[PDB]
C-alpha cells in the first residue's frame, strides 16, 4: 500500500503491486531510498500568518516518527516556543536524537502564547515537520523544522542560514496576532505580503536610520507600502 | 500507475542534501572523537527537472502521505527505521516466495541461453 | 508438527481486534489531527471453530512461549518488532541461500511446463 | 526455534524448521501474522485471588517486550495499583507507547500494599502481560493488561467495559485478603466464587437497598449464599 | 580480499562468551519469574587458532571499524540492531534481485541433473 | 561497505562485494555473527595510565551503539566515575539495557576528578566500548566495559573478577595523576608497569605488615623496585 516510485519508459511513476515487473533489478538496498519534499516546492505560502494556520493541537493520537534519507535545502522553516498564558509549554521537548533541520535559508523563530487546545500539534493538512532526516507527525519545542513529504524509491542500477524572530498572541486561533522583532523593544506590525527578505531590509533601516526605541517602552511600527521564491505604535512610508 | 503533478506549483530544481556512508575517509575523519560534528556530515547536490522527474518525485511524496499516515497509525512502534528493508524483502517474496514455474509469467527465471545450449548440443546428436 | 490442544477448555470461537493499515479512508480521516483518537483504531471479526483452527492456534500460542520466552532473554532490544520480517528472510534463506540444484527437494524451480516445450520442438525436429 | 503456524490438511501445524515444502507460498509480509491468546480461553481462573496468585516479583531480569498485531476480546483484564506499605510504589510507570488492552469487559482495578519482594512483577507460569499490541514480560502500573500468550502464523493466500474496584493487603504473598469497593466506605469481603456479574448485582442492590455506611467509618460486609465465560463488620444472607 | 594481521600482538586463542537462544531449558528455567539472572545467563567457549582464524578475525574487526564507524554516523537510529539481517537481504538481491539468466554467471541455478534428465529421454527418442 | 568475514580456503578473507560466490551457502539467519574482540588481545597497554590516554572529550557528535552477539573474556575492563571540580558528572547515566561488559578479570574503577572538556568521551582511536552484547561510540558513567572492536561474519553451514579502584587528578589531559586505594586513607603513587597482579600482591602485603594508615590523615606510598597477560609521603623498597 505504500507508493514506491520506480522509473519506466522516462518517467516516474507508482509500482503495480499486483504486476511483477521481471526486467526490474534490484541489487542492492541501496538502490532504495527515502526522500523528503518540501511543501514549498508545491507553491503553499510560507510567511508565519500562513503556515502556521496550517498546524494546530489535538489529543488522544500518539506521534510517530518516520525516518528519511536525503531531504531538500529549504527557503523557509520554522521553530516554535508557545506557551499558554500561565507560562506552561505548550509543545514537548525534543527527543534523544531528533535535531532540526539541516537547510534552511530562513529560520523563522515564533515565541509566544495561545491557548493550545491539545496535548501535540499536528499538520492540519497531513503532511509531516522534517527534522534531521527524521520525519514527525507533531511539532516539537524549539527544534527547526520544514513542512514536507516523504516519498519512497527504487533507483536504477556555501550554506548561510537567518533566523528571523517573530512574538505572537493567540497561536493556533483565529484571531493570532504577530509581530516582527528588530530588538527587544522595537516591533513591526505583520502582514502576509512581507518576505523575508524585506523583513530583513525593513530590520536594517529601521538600525541605521535610529527608528529603534531609545525609551524602555516597546515601540510597534505600522507599515503600509504569485512569485514563488525560486523564481506606542505608529506608522512608516 | 502514472504519476500526474497536480499541485499549484512545482520548483523543477531539487537541491539536496543527504549523507554518505561509503566515506572512504581522508586519514583520521572516520574516528568519532576526530570527524565533523553533526552539522558538517551532510553532502549535497543538484538535480534538474529531465524527464519530469523533480515534479514527479513532487506528486510521489504528496500521493505517499495517505497510505504512509495510515501505516504510522497502525504501527505501536515510535521511531520506524524498516520501511525500506521490507519493501526488499517483499520484492524478493513476490518473485521468489513460491516455486517458480519456468516460463510462467510470475517466474523471473531466464532460460534462453540454456535453450539454444540443449538445441546445439541435439543439432550434434 | 501437529498440535494437540491440552489445555483443560477451549473457547471454540475467536472474538478478534486488531488494525487495518491499508484503510483507505473516507475524505480526511487519515489526516492524524482530524483521524480517530487511540481508542478508534480498531477492527474487529469473529472466528468460528472451522478445522478446529481456534483450539490449535490456542494451543500453539501456549507451545510457542518458551522459546518466545528464551529469544527474549537472548536479545538485548527493549522492545522486539522484526519476528516476523526475520521469519520472512529465512523463508526465503531456506529456498533460495544456496545454488537452486534444478530436480533436487531442496530446489523450488518447476520446469514441467518447459520440459513440454523442449519436448514439442523435439518432436517437431 | 520460534514455532511457526501453517495450515495443511484442513489443521493447523507447527512448520518443521528441517523440511522444506515447496508448495508452501509467501507472496508477502502481509501473509505473516502474530496473535496474543488470553489465557481466558483456556479456562485459567479469572477472579481476582486466583489471577494474582499467578504474579510474583522479582529482581535480576530485565524486563522485555514483544509487538503482537491482533488480539482477542477478553471478559477479564486487570489494573494494578500497588504500594509498599511505606507508601513508594511496586510497579514501574508505563513505558512511552505502551497503552492498555483494548478490549476488556470488565477492568479489576486492584489498589492497595504487598511487600513487593523484587524489582519487576512477573507472570510465575511463563505468559505474558497483554497491552496495546504489545506484550511484556512485566506488570506496569496503573495500565489494563490481559493474561496470554502469542502465536505466529502465516496465513494461506458494540464495545462496553465496566470497573471494578478492589482494595488488598498483602498482595503478592501467600495471605492476601481483598476487598470489592462499593464506595470509599463501604466494602464486600471477596471470595474467590465471586463472579464480576455477581459483584455488580452485589453493588446495585447495595446502593438501593441503603445498605451503604452512613457513618465516617468504614463498613464491610461478608456474604454467604466449572462453567466458562463463553458457555465494623457484618454479614447478609 | 585476504586479511593480513598487522596488529602488534596476536593472542592465537578466543575464550569467548555468547548466549544460547536456542536454549531448550530444562523443566521451568525458560519462565522469566524462575530463570537466571542478567549475569548468568551466558555460555563460553574456547577457540584455538586452526586455520590463522582467531588473528584473522581480530584483524578483520580491526579493519571493520571504519566502514562501521561511517554508518553509525550517517544513520539517525540510536541503537543499530540490523546489520546482519540487512547483510541477509542483500545476499539475496545479489542473487536473486533480478532475472535469472540459466547459465550465466550471476544465476545459482545448477541445470546440471536435469540436463542428465532431459539427454537420458533424448537417448530413448 | 561494512566488511564481511567469510571462509574460504581455509583462511578467513573479507567477502568481495563486486564478485558473486554461488558457492557459499547462506540458509538462515543463524549463520551470520556479529563479534567483539578485545583491543587487549592485539597486544596494546591496559594499565591504567596507558589506557585513558586512548580516551577524549568531544562535543558536537551524538552518541551511537550497535550490538553484538559473542565477546572475549576480558583480562582488562574498566569502570568510570570522573567529576569536574566543581562536582559535577563528566560521564551520563548508562542508558535503560546498557549494563556492563559480563566477563573480566580485572575491572579497574578510577574516581577522581578532570576538566571534561567536551559532552562525551570518546576513543581517540576509533574503538568502541563494549558493554553488555552492546558497543558504544561514548563511556557511559559507573559501566564496566572493555575496549573492542567489532567483526561480522558468515559462518561455514569458573568465572573470578576482582575490582582494583584508583583515584585520579586531571583526568584526560598531559598530566594526568594516578592512585591506587588500599583502604580510604592509604594509597600508592601508580606507575605504568604495574600489573594488575602485583597490585594485589601490593596491597596484600601491606595489609598483613600494618602498614596502612593509623591516623585520620592520608598515607601514600611511593615504590621503586615485552609480555602480553596471556603468555604525608614516604617509600617502600
Ligand atoms: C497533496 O496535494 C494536494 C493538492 O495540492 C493538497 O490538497 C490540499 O488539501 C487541503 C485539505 O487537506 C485543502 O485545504 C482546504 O482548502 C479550503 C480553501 O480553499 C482552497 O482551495 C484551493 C484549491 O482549489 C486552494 O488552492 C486555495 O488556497 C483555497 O484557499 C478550505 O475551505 C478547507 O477547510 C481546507 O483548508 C487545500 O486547498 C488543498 N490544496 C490544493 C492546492 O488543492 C494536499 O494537502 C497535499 N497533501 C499533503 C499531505 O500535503
Ligand atoms: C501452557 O499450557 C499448560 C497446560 O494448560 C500450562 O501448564 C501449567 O503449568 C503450571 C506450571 O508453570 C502448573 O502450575 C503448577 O500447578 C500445581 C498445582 O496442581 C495443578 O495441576 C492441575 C493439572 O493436572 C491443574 O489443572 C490444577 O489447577 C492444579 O491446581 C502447583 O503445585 C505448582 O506449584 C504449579 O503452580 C499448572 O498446573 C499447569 N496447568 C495445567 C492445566 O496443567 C502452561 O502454564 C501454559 N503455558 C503458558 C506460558 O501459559
Ligand atoms: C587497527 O590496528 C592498527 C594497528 O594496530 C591501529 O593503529 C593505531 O593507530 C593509532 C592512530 O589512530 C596510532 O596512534 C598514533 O601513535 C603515534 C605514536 O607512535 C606509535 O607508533 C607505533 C607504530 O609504529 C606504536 O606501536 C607505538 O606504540 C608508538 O607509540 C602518535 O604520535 C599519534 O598521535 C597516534 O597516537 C597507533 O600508533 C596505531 N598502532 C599501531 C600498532 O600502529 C588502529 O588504531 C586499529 N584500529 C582500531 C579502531 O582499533
Ligand atoms: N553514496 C552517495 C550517494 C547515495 C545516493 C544519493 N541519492 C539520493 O539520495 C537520490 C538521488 C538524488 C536525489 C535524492 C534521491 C532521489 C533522487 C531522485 C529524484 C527523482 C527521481 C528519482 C530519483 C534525487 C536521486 C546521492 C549520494
Ligand atoms: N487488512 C485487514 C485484515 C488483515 C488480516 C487480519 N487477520 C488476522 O489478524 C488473522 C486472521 C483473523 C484472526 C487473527 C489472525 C489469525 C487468524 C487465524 C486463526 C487460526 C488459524 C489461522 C489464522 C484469526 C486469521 C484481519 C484484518
Ligand atoms: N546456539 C549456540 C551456539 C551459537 C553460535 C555460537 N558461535 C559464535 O558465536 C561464533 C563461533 C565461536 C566464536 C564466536 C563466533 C565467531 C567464531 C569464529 C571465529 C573465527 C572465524 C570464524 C568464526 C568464534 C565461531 C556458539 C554458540
Ligand atoms: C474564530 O473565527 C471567528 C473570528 O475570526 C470567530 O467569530 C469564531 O467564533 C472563531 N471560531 C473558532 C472555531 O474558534
Ligand atoms: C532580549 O531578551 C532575551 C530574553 O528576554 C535575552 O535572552 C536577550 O539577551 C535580550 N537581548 C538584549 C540585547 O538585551
Ligand atoms: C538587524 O540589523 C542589525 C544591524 O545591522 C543586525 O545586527 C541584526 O542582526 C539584524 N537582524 C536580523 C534578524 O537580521
Ligand atoms: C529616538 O527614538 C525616536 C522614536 O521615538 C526615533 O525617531 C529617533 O531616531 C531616536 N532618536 C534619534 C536622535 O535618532
Ligand atoms: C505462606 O504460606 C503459609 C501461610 O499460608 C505460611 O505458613 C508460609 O510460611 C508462607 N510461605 C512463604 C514462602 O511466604
Ligand atoms: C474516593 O477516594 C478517592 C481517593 O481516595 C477519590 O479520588 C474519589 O473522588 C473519592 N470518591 C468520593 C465519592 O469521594
Ligand atoms: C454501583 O451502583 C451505583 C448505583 O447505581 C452505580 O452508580 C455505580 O457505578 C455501581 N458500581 C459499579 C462498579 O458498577
Ligand atoms: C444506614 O446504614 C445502615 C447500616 O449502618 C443501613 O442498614 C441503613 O439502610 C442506613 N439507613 C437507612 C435509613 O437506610
Ligand atoms: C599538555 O602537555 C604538556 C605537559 O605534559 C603541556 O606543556 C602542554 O601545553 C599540554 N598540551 C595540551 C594540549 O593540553
Ligand atoms: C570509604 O569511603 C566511601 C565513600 O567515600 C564509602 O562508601 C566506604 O564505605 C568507605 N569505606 C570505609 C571502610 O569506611
Ligand atoms: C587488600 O587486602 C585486604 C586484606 O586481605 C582485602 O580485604 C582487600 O579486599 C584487598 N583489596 C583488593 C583490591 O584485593
Ligand atoms: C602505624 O602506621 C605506621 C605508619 O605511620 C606503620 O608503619 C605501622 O605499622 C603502624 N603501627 C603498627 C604498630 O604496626
Amino acid at each position: 500500500s505504500i507508493p514506491l516510485g520506480v522509473i519506466h519508459n522516462s518517467a516516474l511513476q507508482v509500482s503495480d503491486v499486483d504486476k511483477l515487473v521481471c526486467r526490474d533489478k534490484l541489487s542492492s538496498t541501496n538502490q532504495l531510498r527515502s526522500v523528503g519534499l518540501n511543501l514549498e516546492g508545491n507553491g503553499v505560502a510560507t510567511d508565519v500568518p500562513s503556515a502556521t494556520k496550517r498546524w494546530g493541537f489535538r489529543s488522544g493520537v500518539p506521534p510517530k516518527v518516520v525516518n528519511y534519507e536525503a531531504g531538500e535545502w529549504a527557503e523557509n522553516c520554522y521553530n516554535l516556543e508557545i506557551k499558554k498564558p500561565d507560562g506552561s509549554e505548550c509543545l514537548p521537548a525534543a527527543p534523544d536524537g531528533i535535531r532540526g533541520f539541516p537547510r534552511c535559508r530562513y529560520v523563522h523563530k515564533v515565541s509566544g502564547t495561545g491557548p493550545c487546545a491539545g496535548d501535540f500539534a499536528f499538520h492540519k493538512e497531513g503532511a509531516f515537520f522534517l527534522y534531521d532526516r527524521l520525519a514527525s507527525t507533531v511539532i516539537y519545542r524549539g527544534t527547526t523544522f520544514a513542512e514536507g513529504v516523504v516519498a519512497f524509491l527504487i533507483l536504477p542500477q556555501g550554506y548561510y542560514s537567518t533566523t528571523i524572530r517573530y512574538q505572537a498572541t493567540g497561536f493556533g486561533t483565529n484571531e493570532t496576532e504577530y509581530l516582527f522583532e528588530v530588538d527587544n523593544l522595537t516591533y513591526v506590525q505583520l502582514e502576509s505580503r512581507f518576505t523575508p527578505q524585506f523583513l530583513l531590509q525593513l530590520n536594517e533601516t529601521i538600525y541605521t536610520s535610529g527608528k529603534r526605541s531609545n525609551t524602555t517602552g516597546k515601540l510597534i511600527w505600522k507599515v503600509n507600502p504569485e512569485w514563488a521564491f525560486w523564481e506606542x505604535x505608529x506608522x512608516x512610508x | 500507475e502514472a504519476i500526474v503533478n497536480a499541485q499549484p506549483k512545482c520548483n523543477p530544481n531539487l537541491h539536496y542534501w543527504t549523507t554518505q556512508d561509503e566515506g572512504a575517509a581522508i586519514g583520521l575523519a572516520w574516528i568519532p572523537y576526530f570527524g565533523p560534528a553533526a552539522e558538517g556530515i551532510y553532502i549535497e547536490g543538484l538535480m534538474h527537472n529531465q524527464d519530469g522527474l523533480i515534479c514527479g518525485l513532487r506528486q510521489l511524496a504528496n500521493e505517499t502521505t495517505q497510505a504512509l499516515q495510515l501505516f504510522l497509525r497502525a504501527t505501536t512502534e515510535l521511531r520506524t527505521f524498516s520501511i525500506l528493508n521490507r519493501k526488499a524483502i517483499d520484492f524478493l517474496l513476490q518473485r521468489w516466495g513460491g516455486t517458480c514455474h519456468i516460463l510462467g509469467p510470475d517466474c523471473c527465471i531466464e532460460p534462453a541461453d540454456w535453450t539454444k545450449n540443449i538445441t546445439d548440443k541435439i543439432d550434434q546428436i
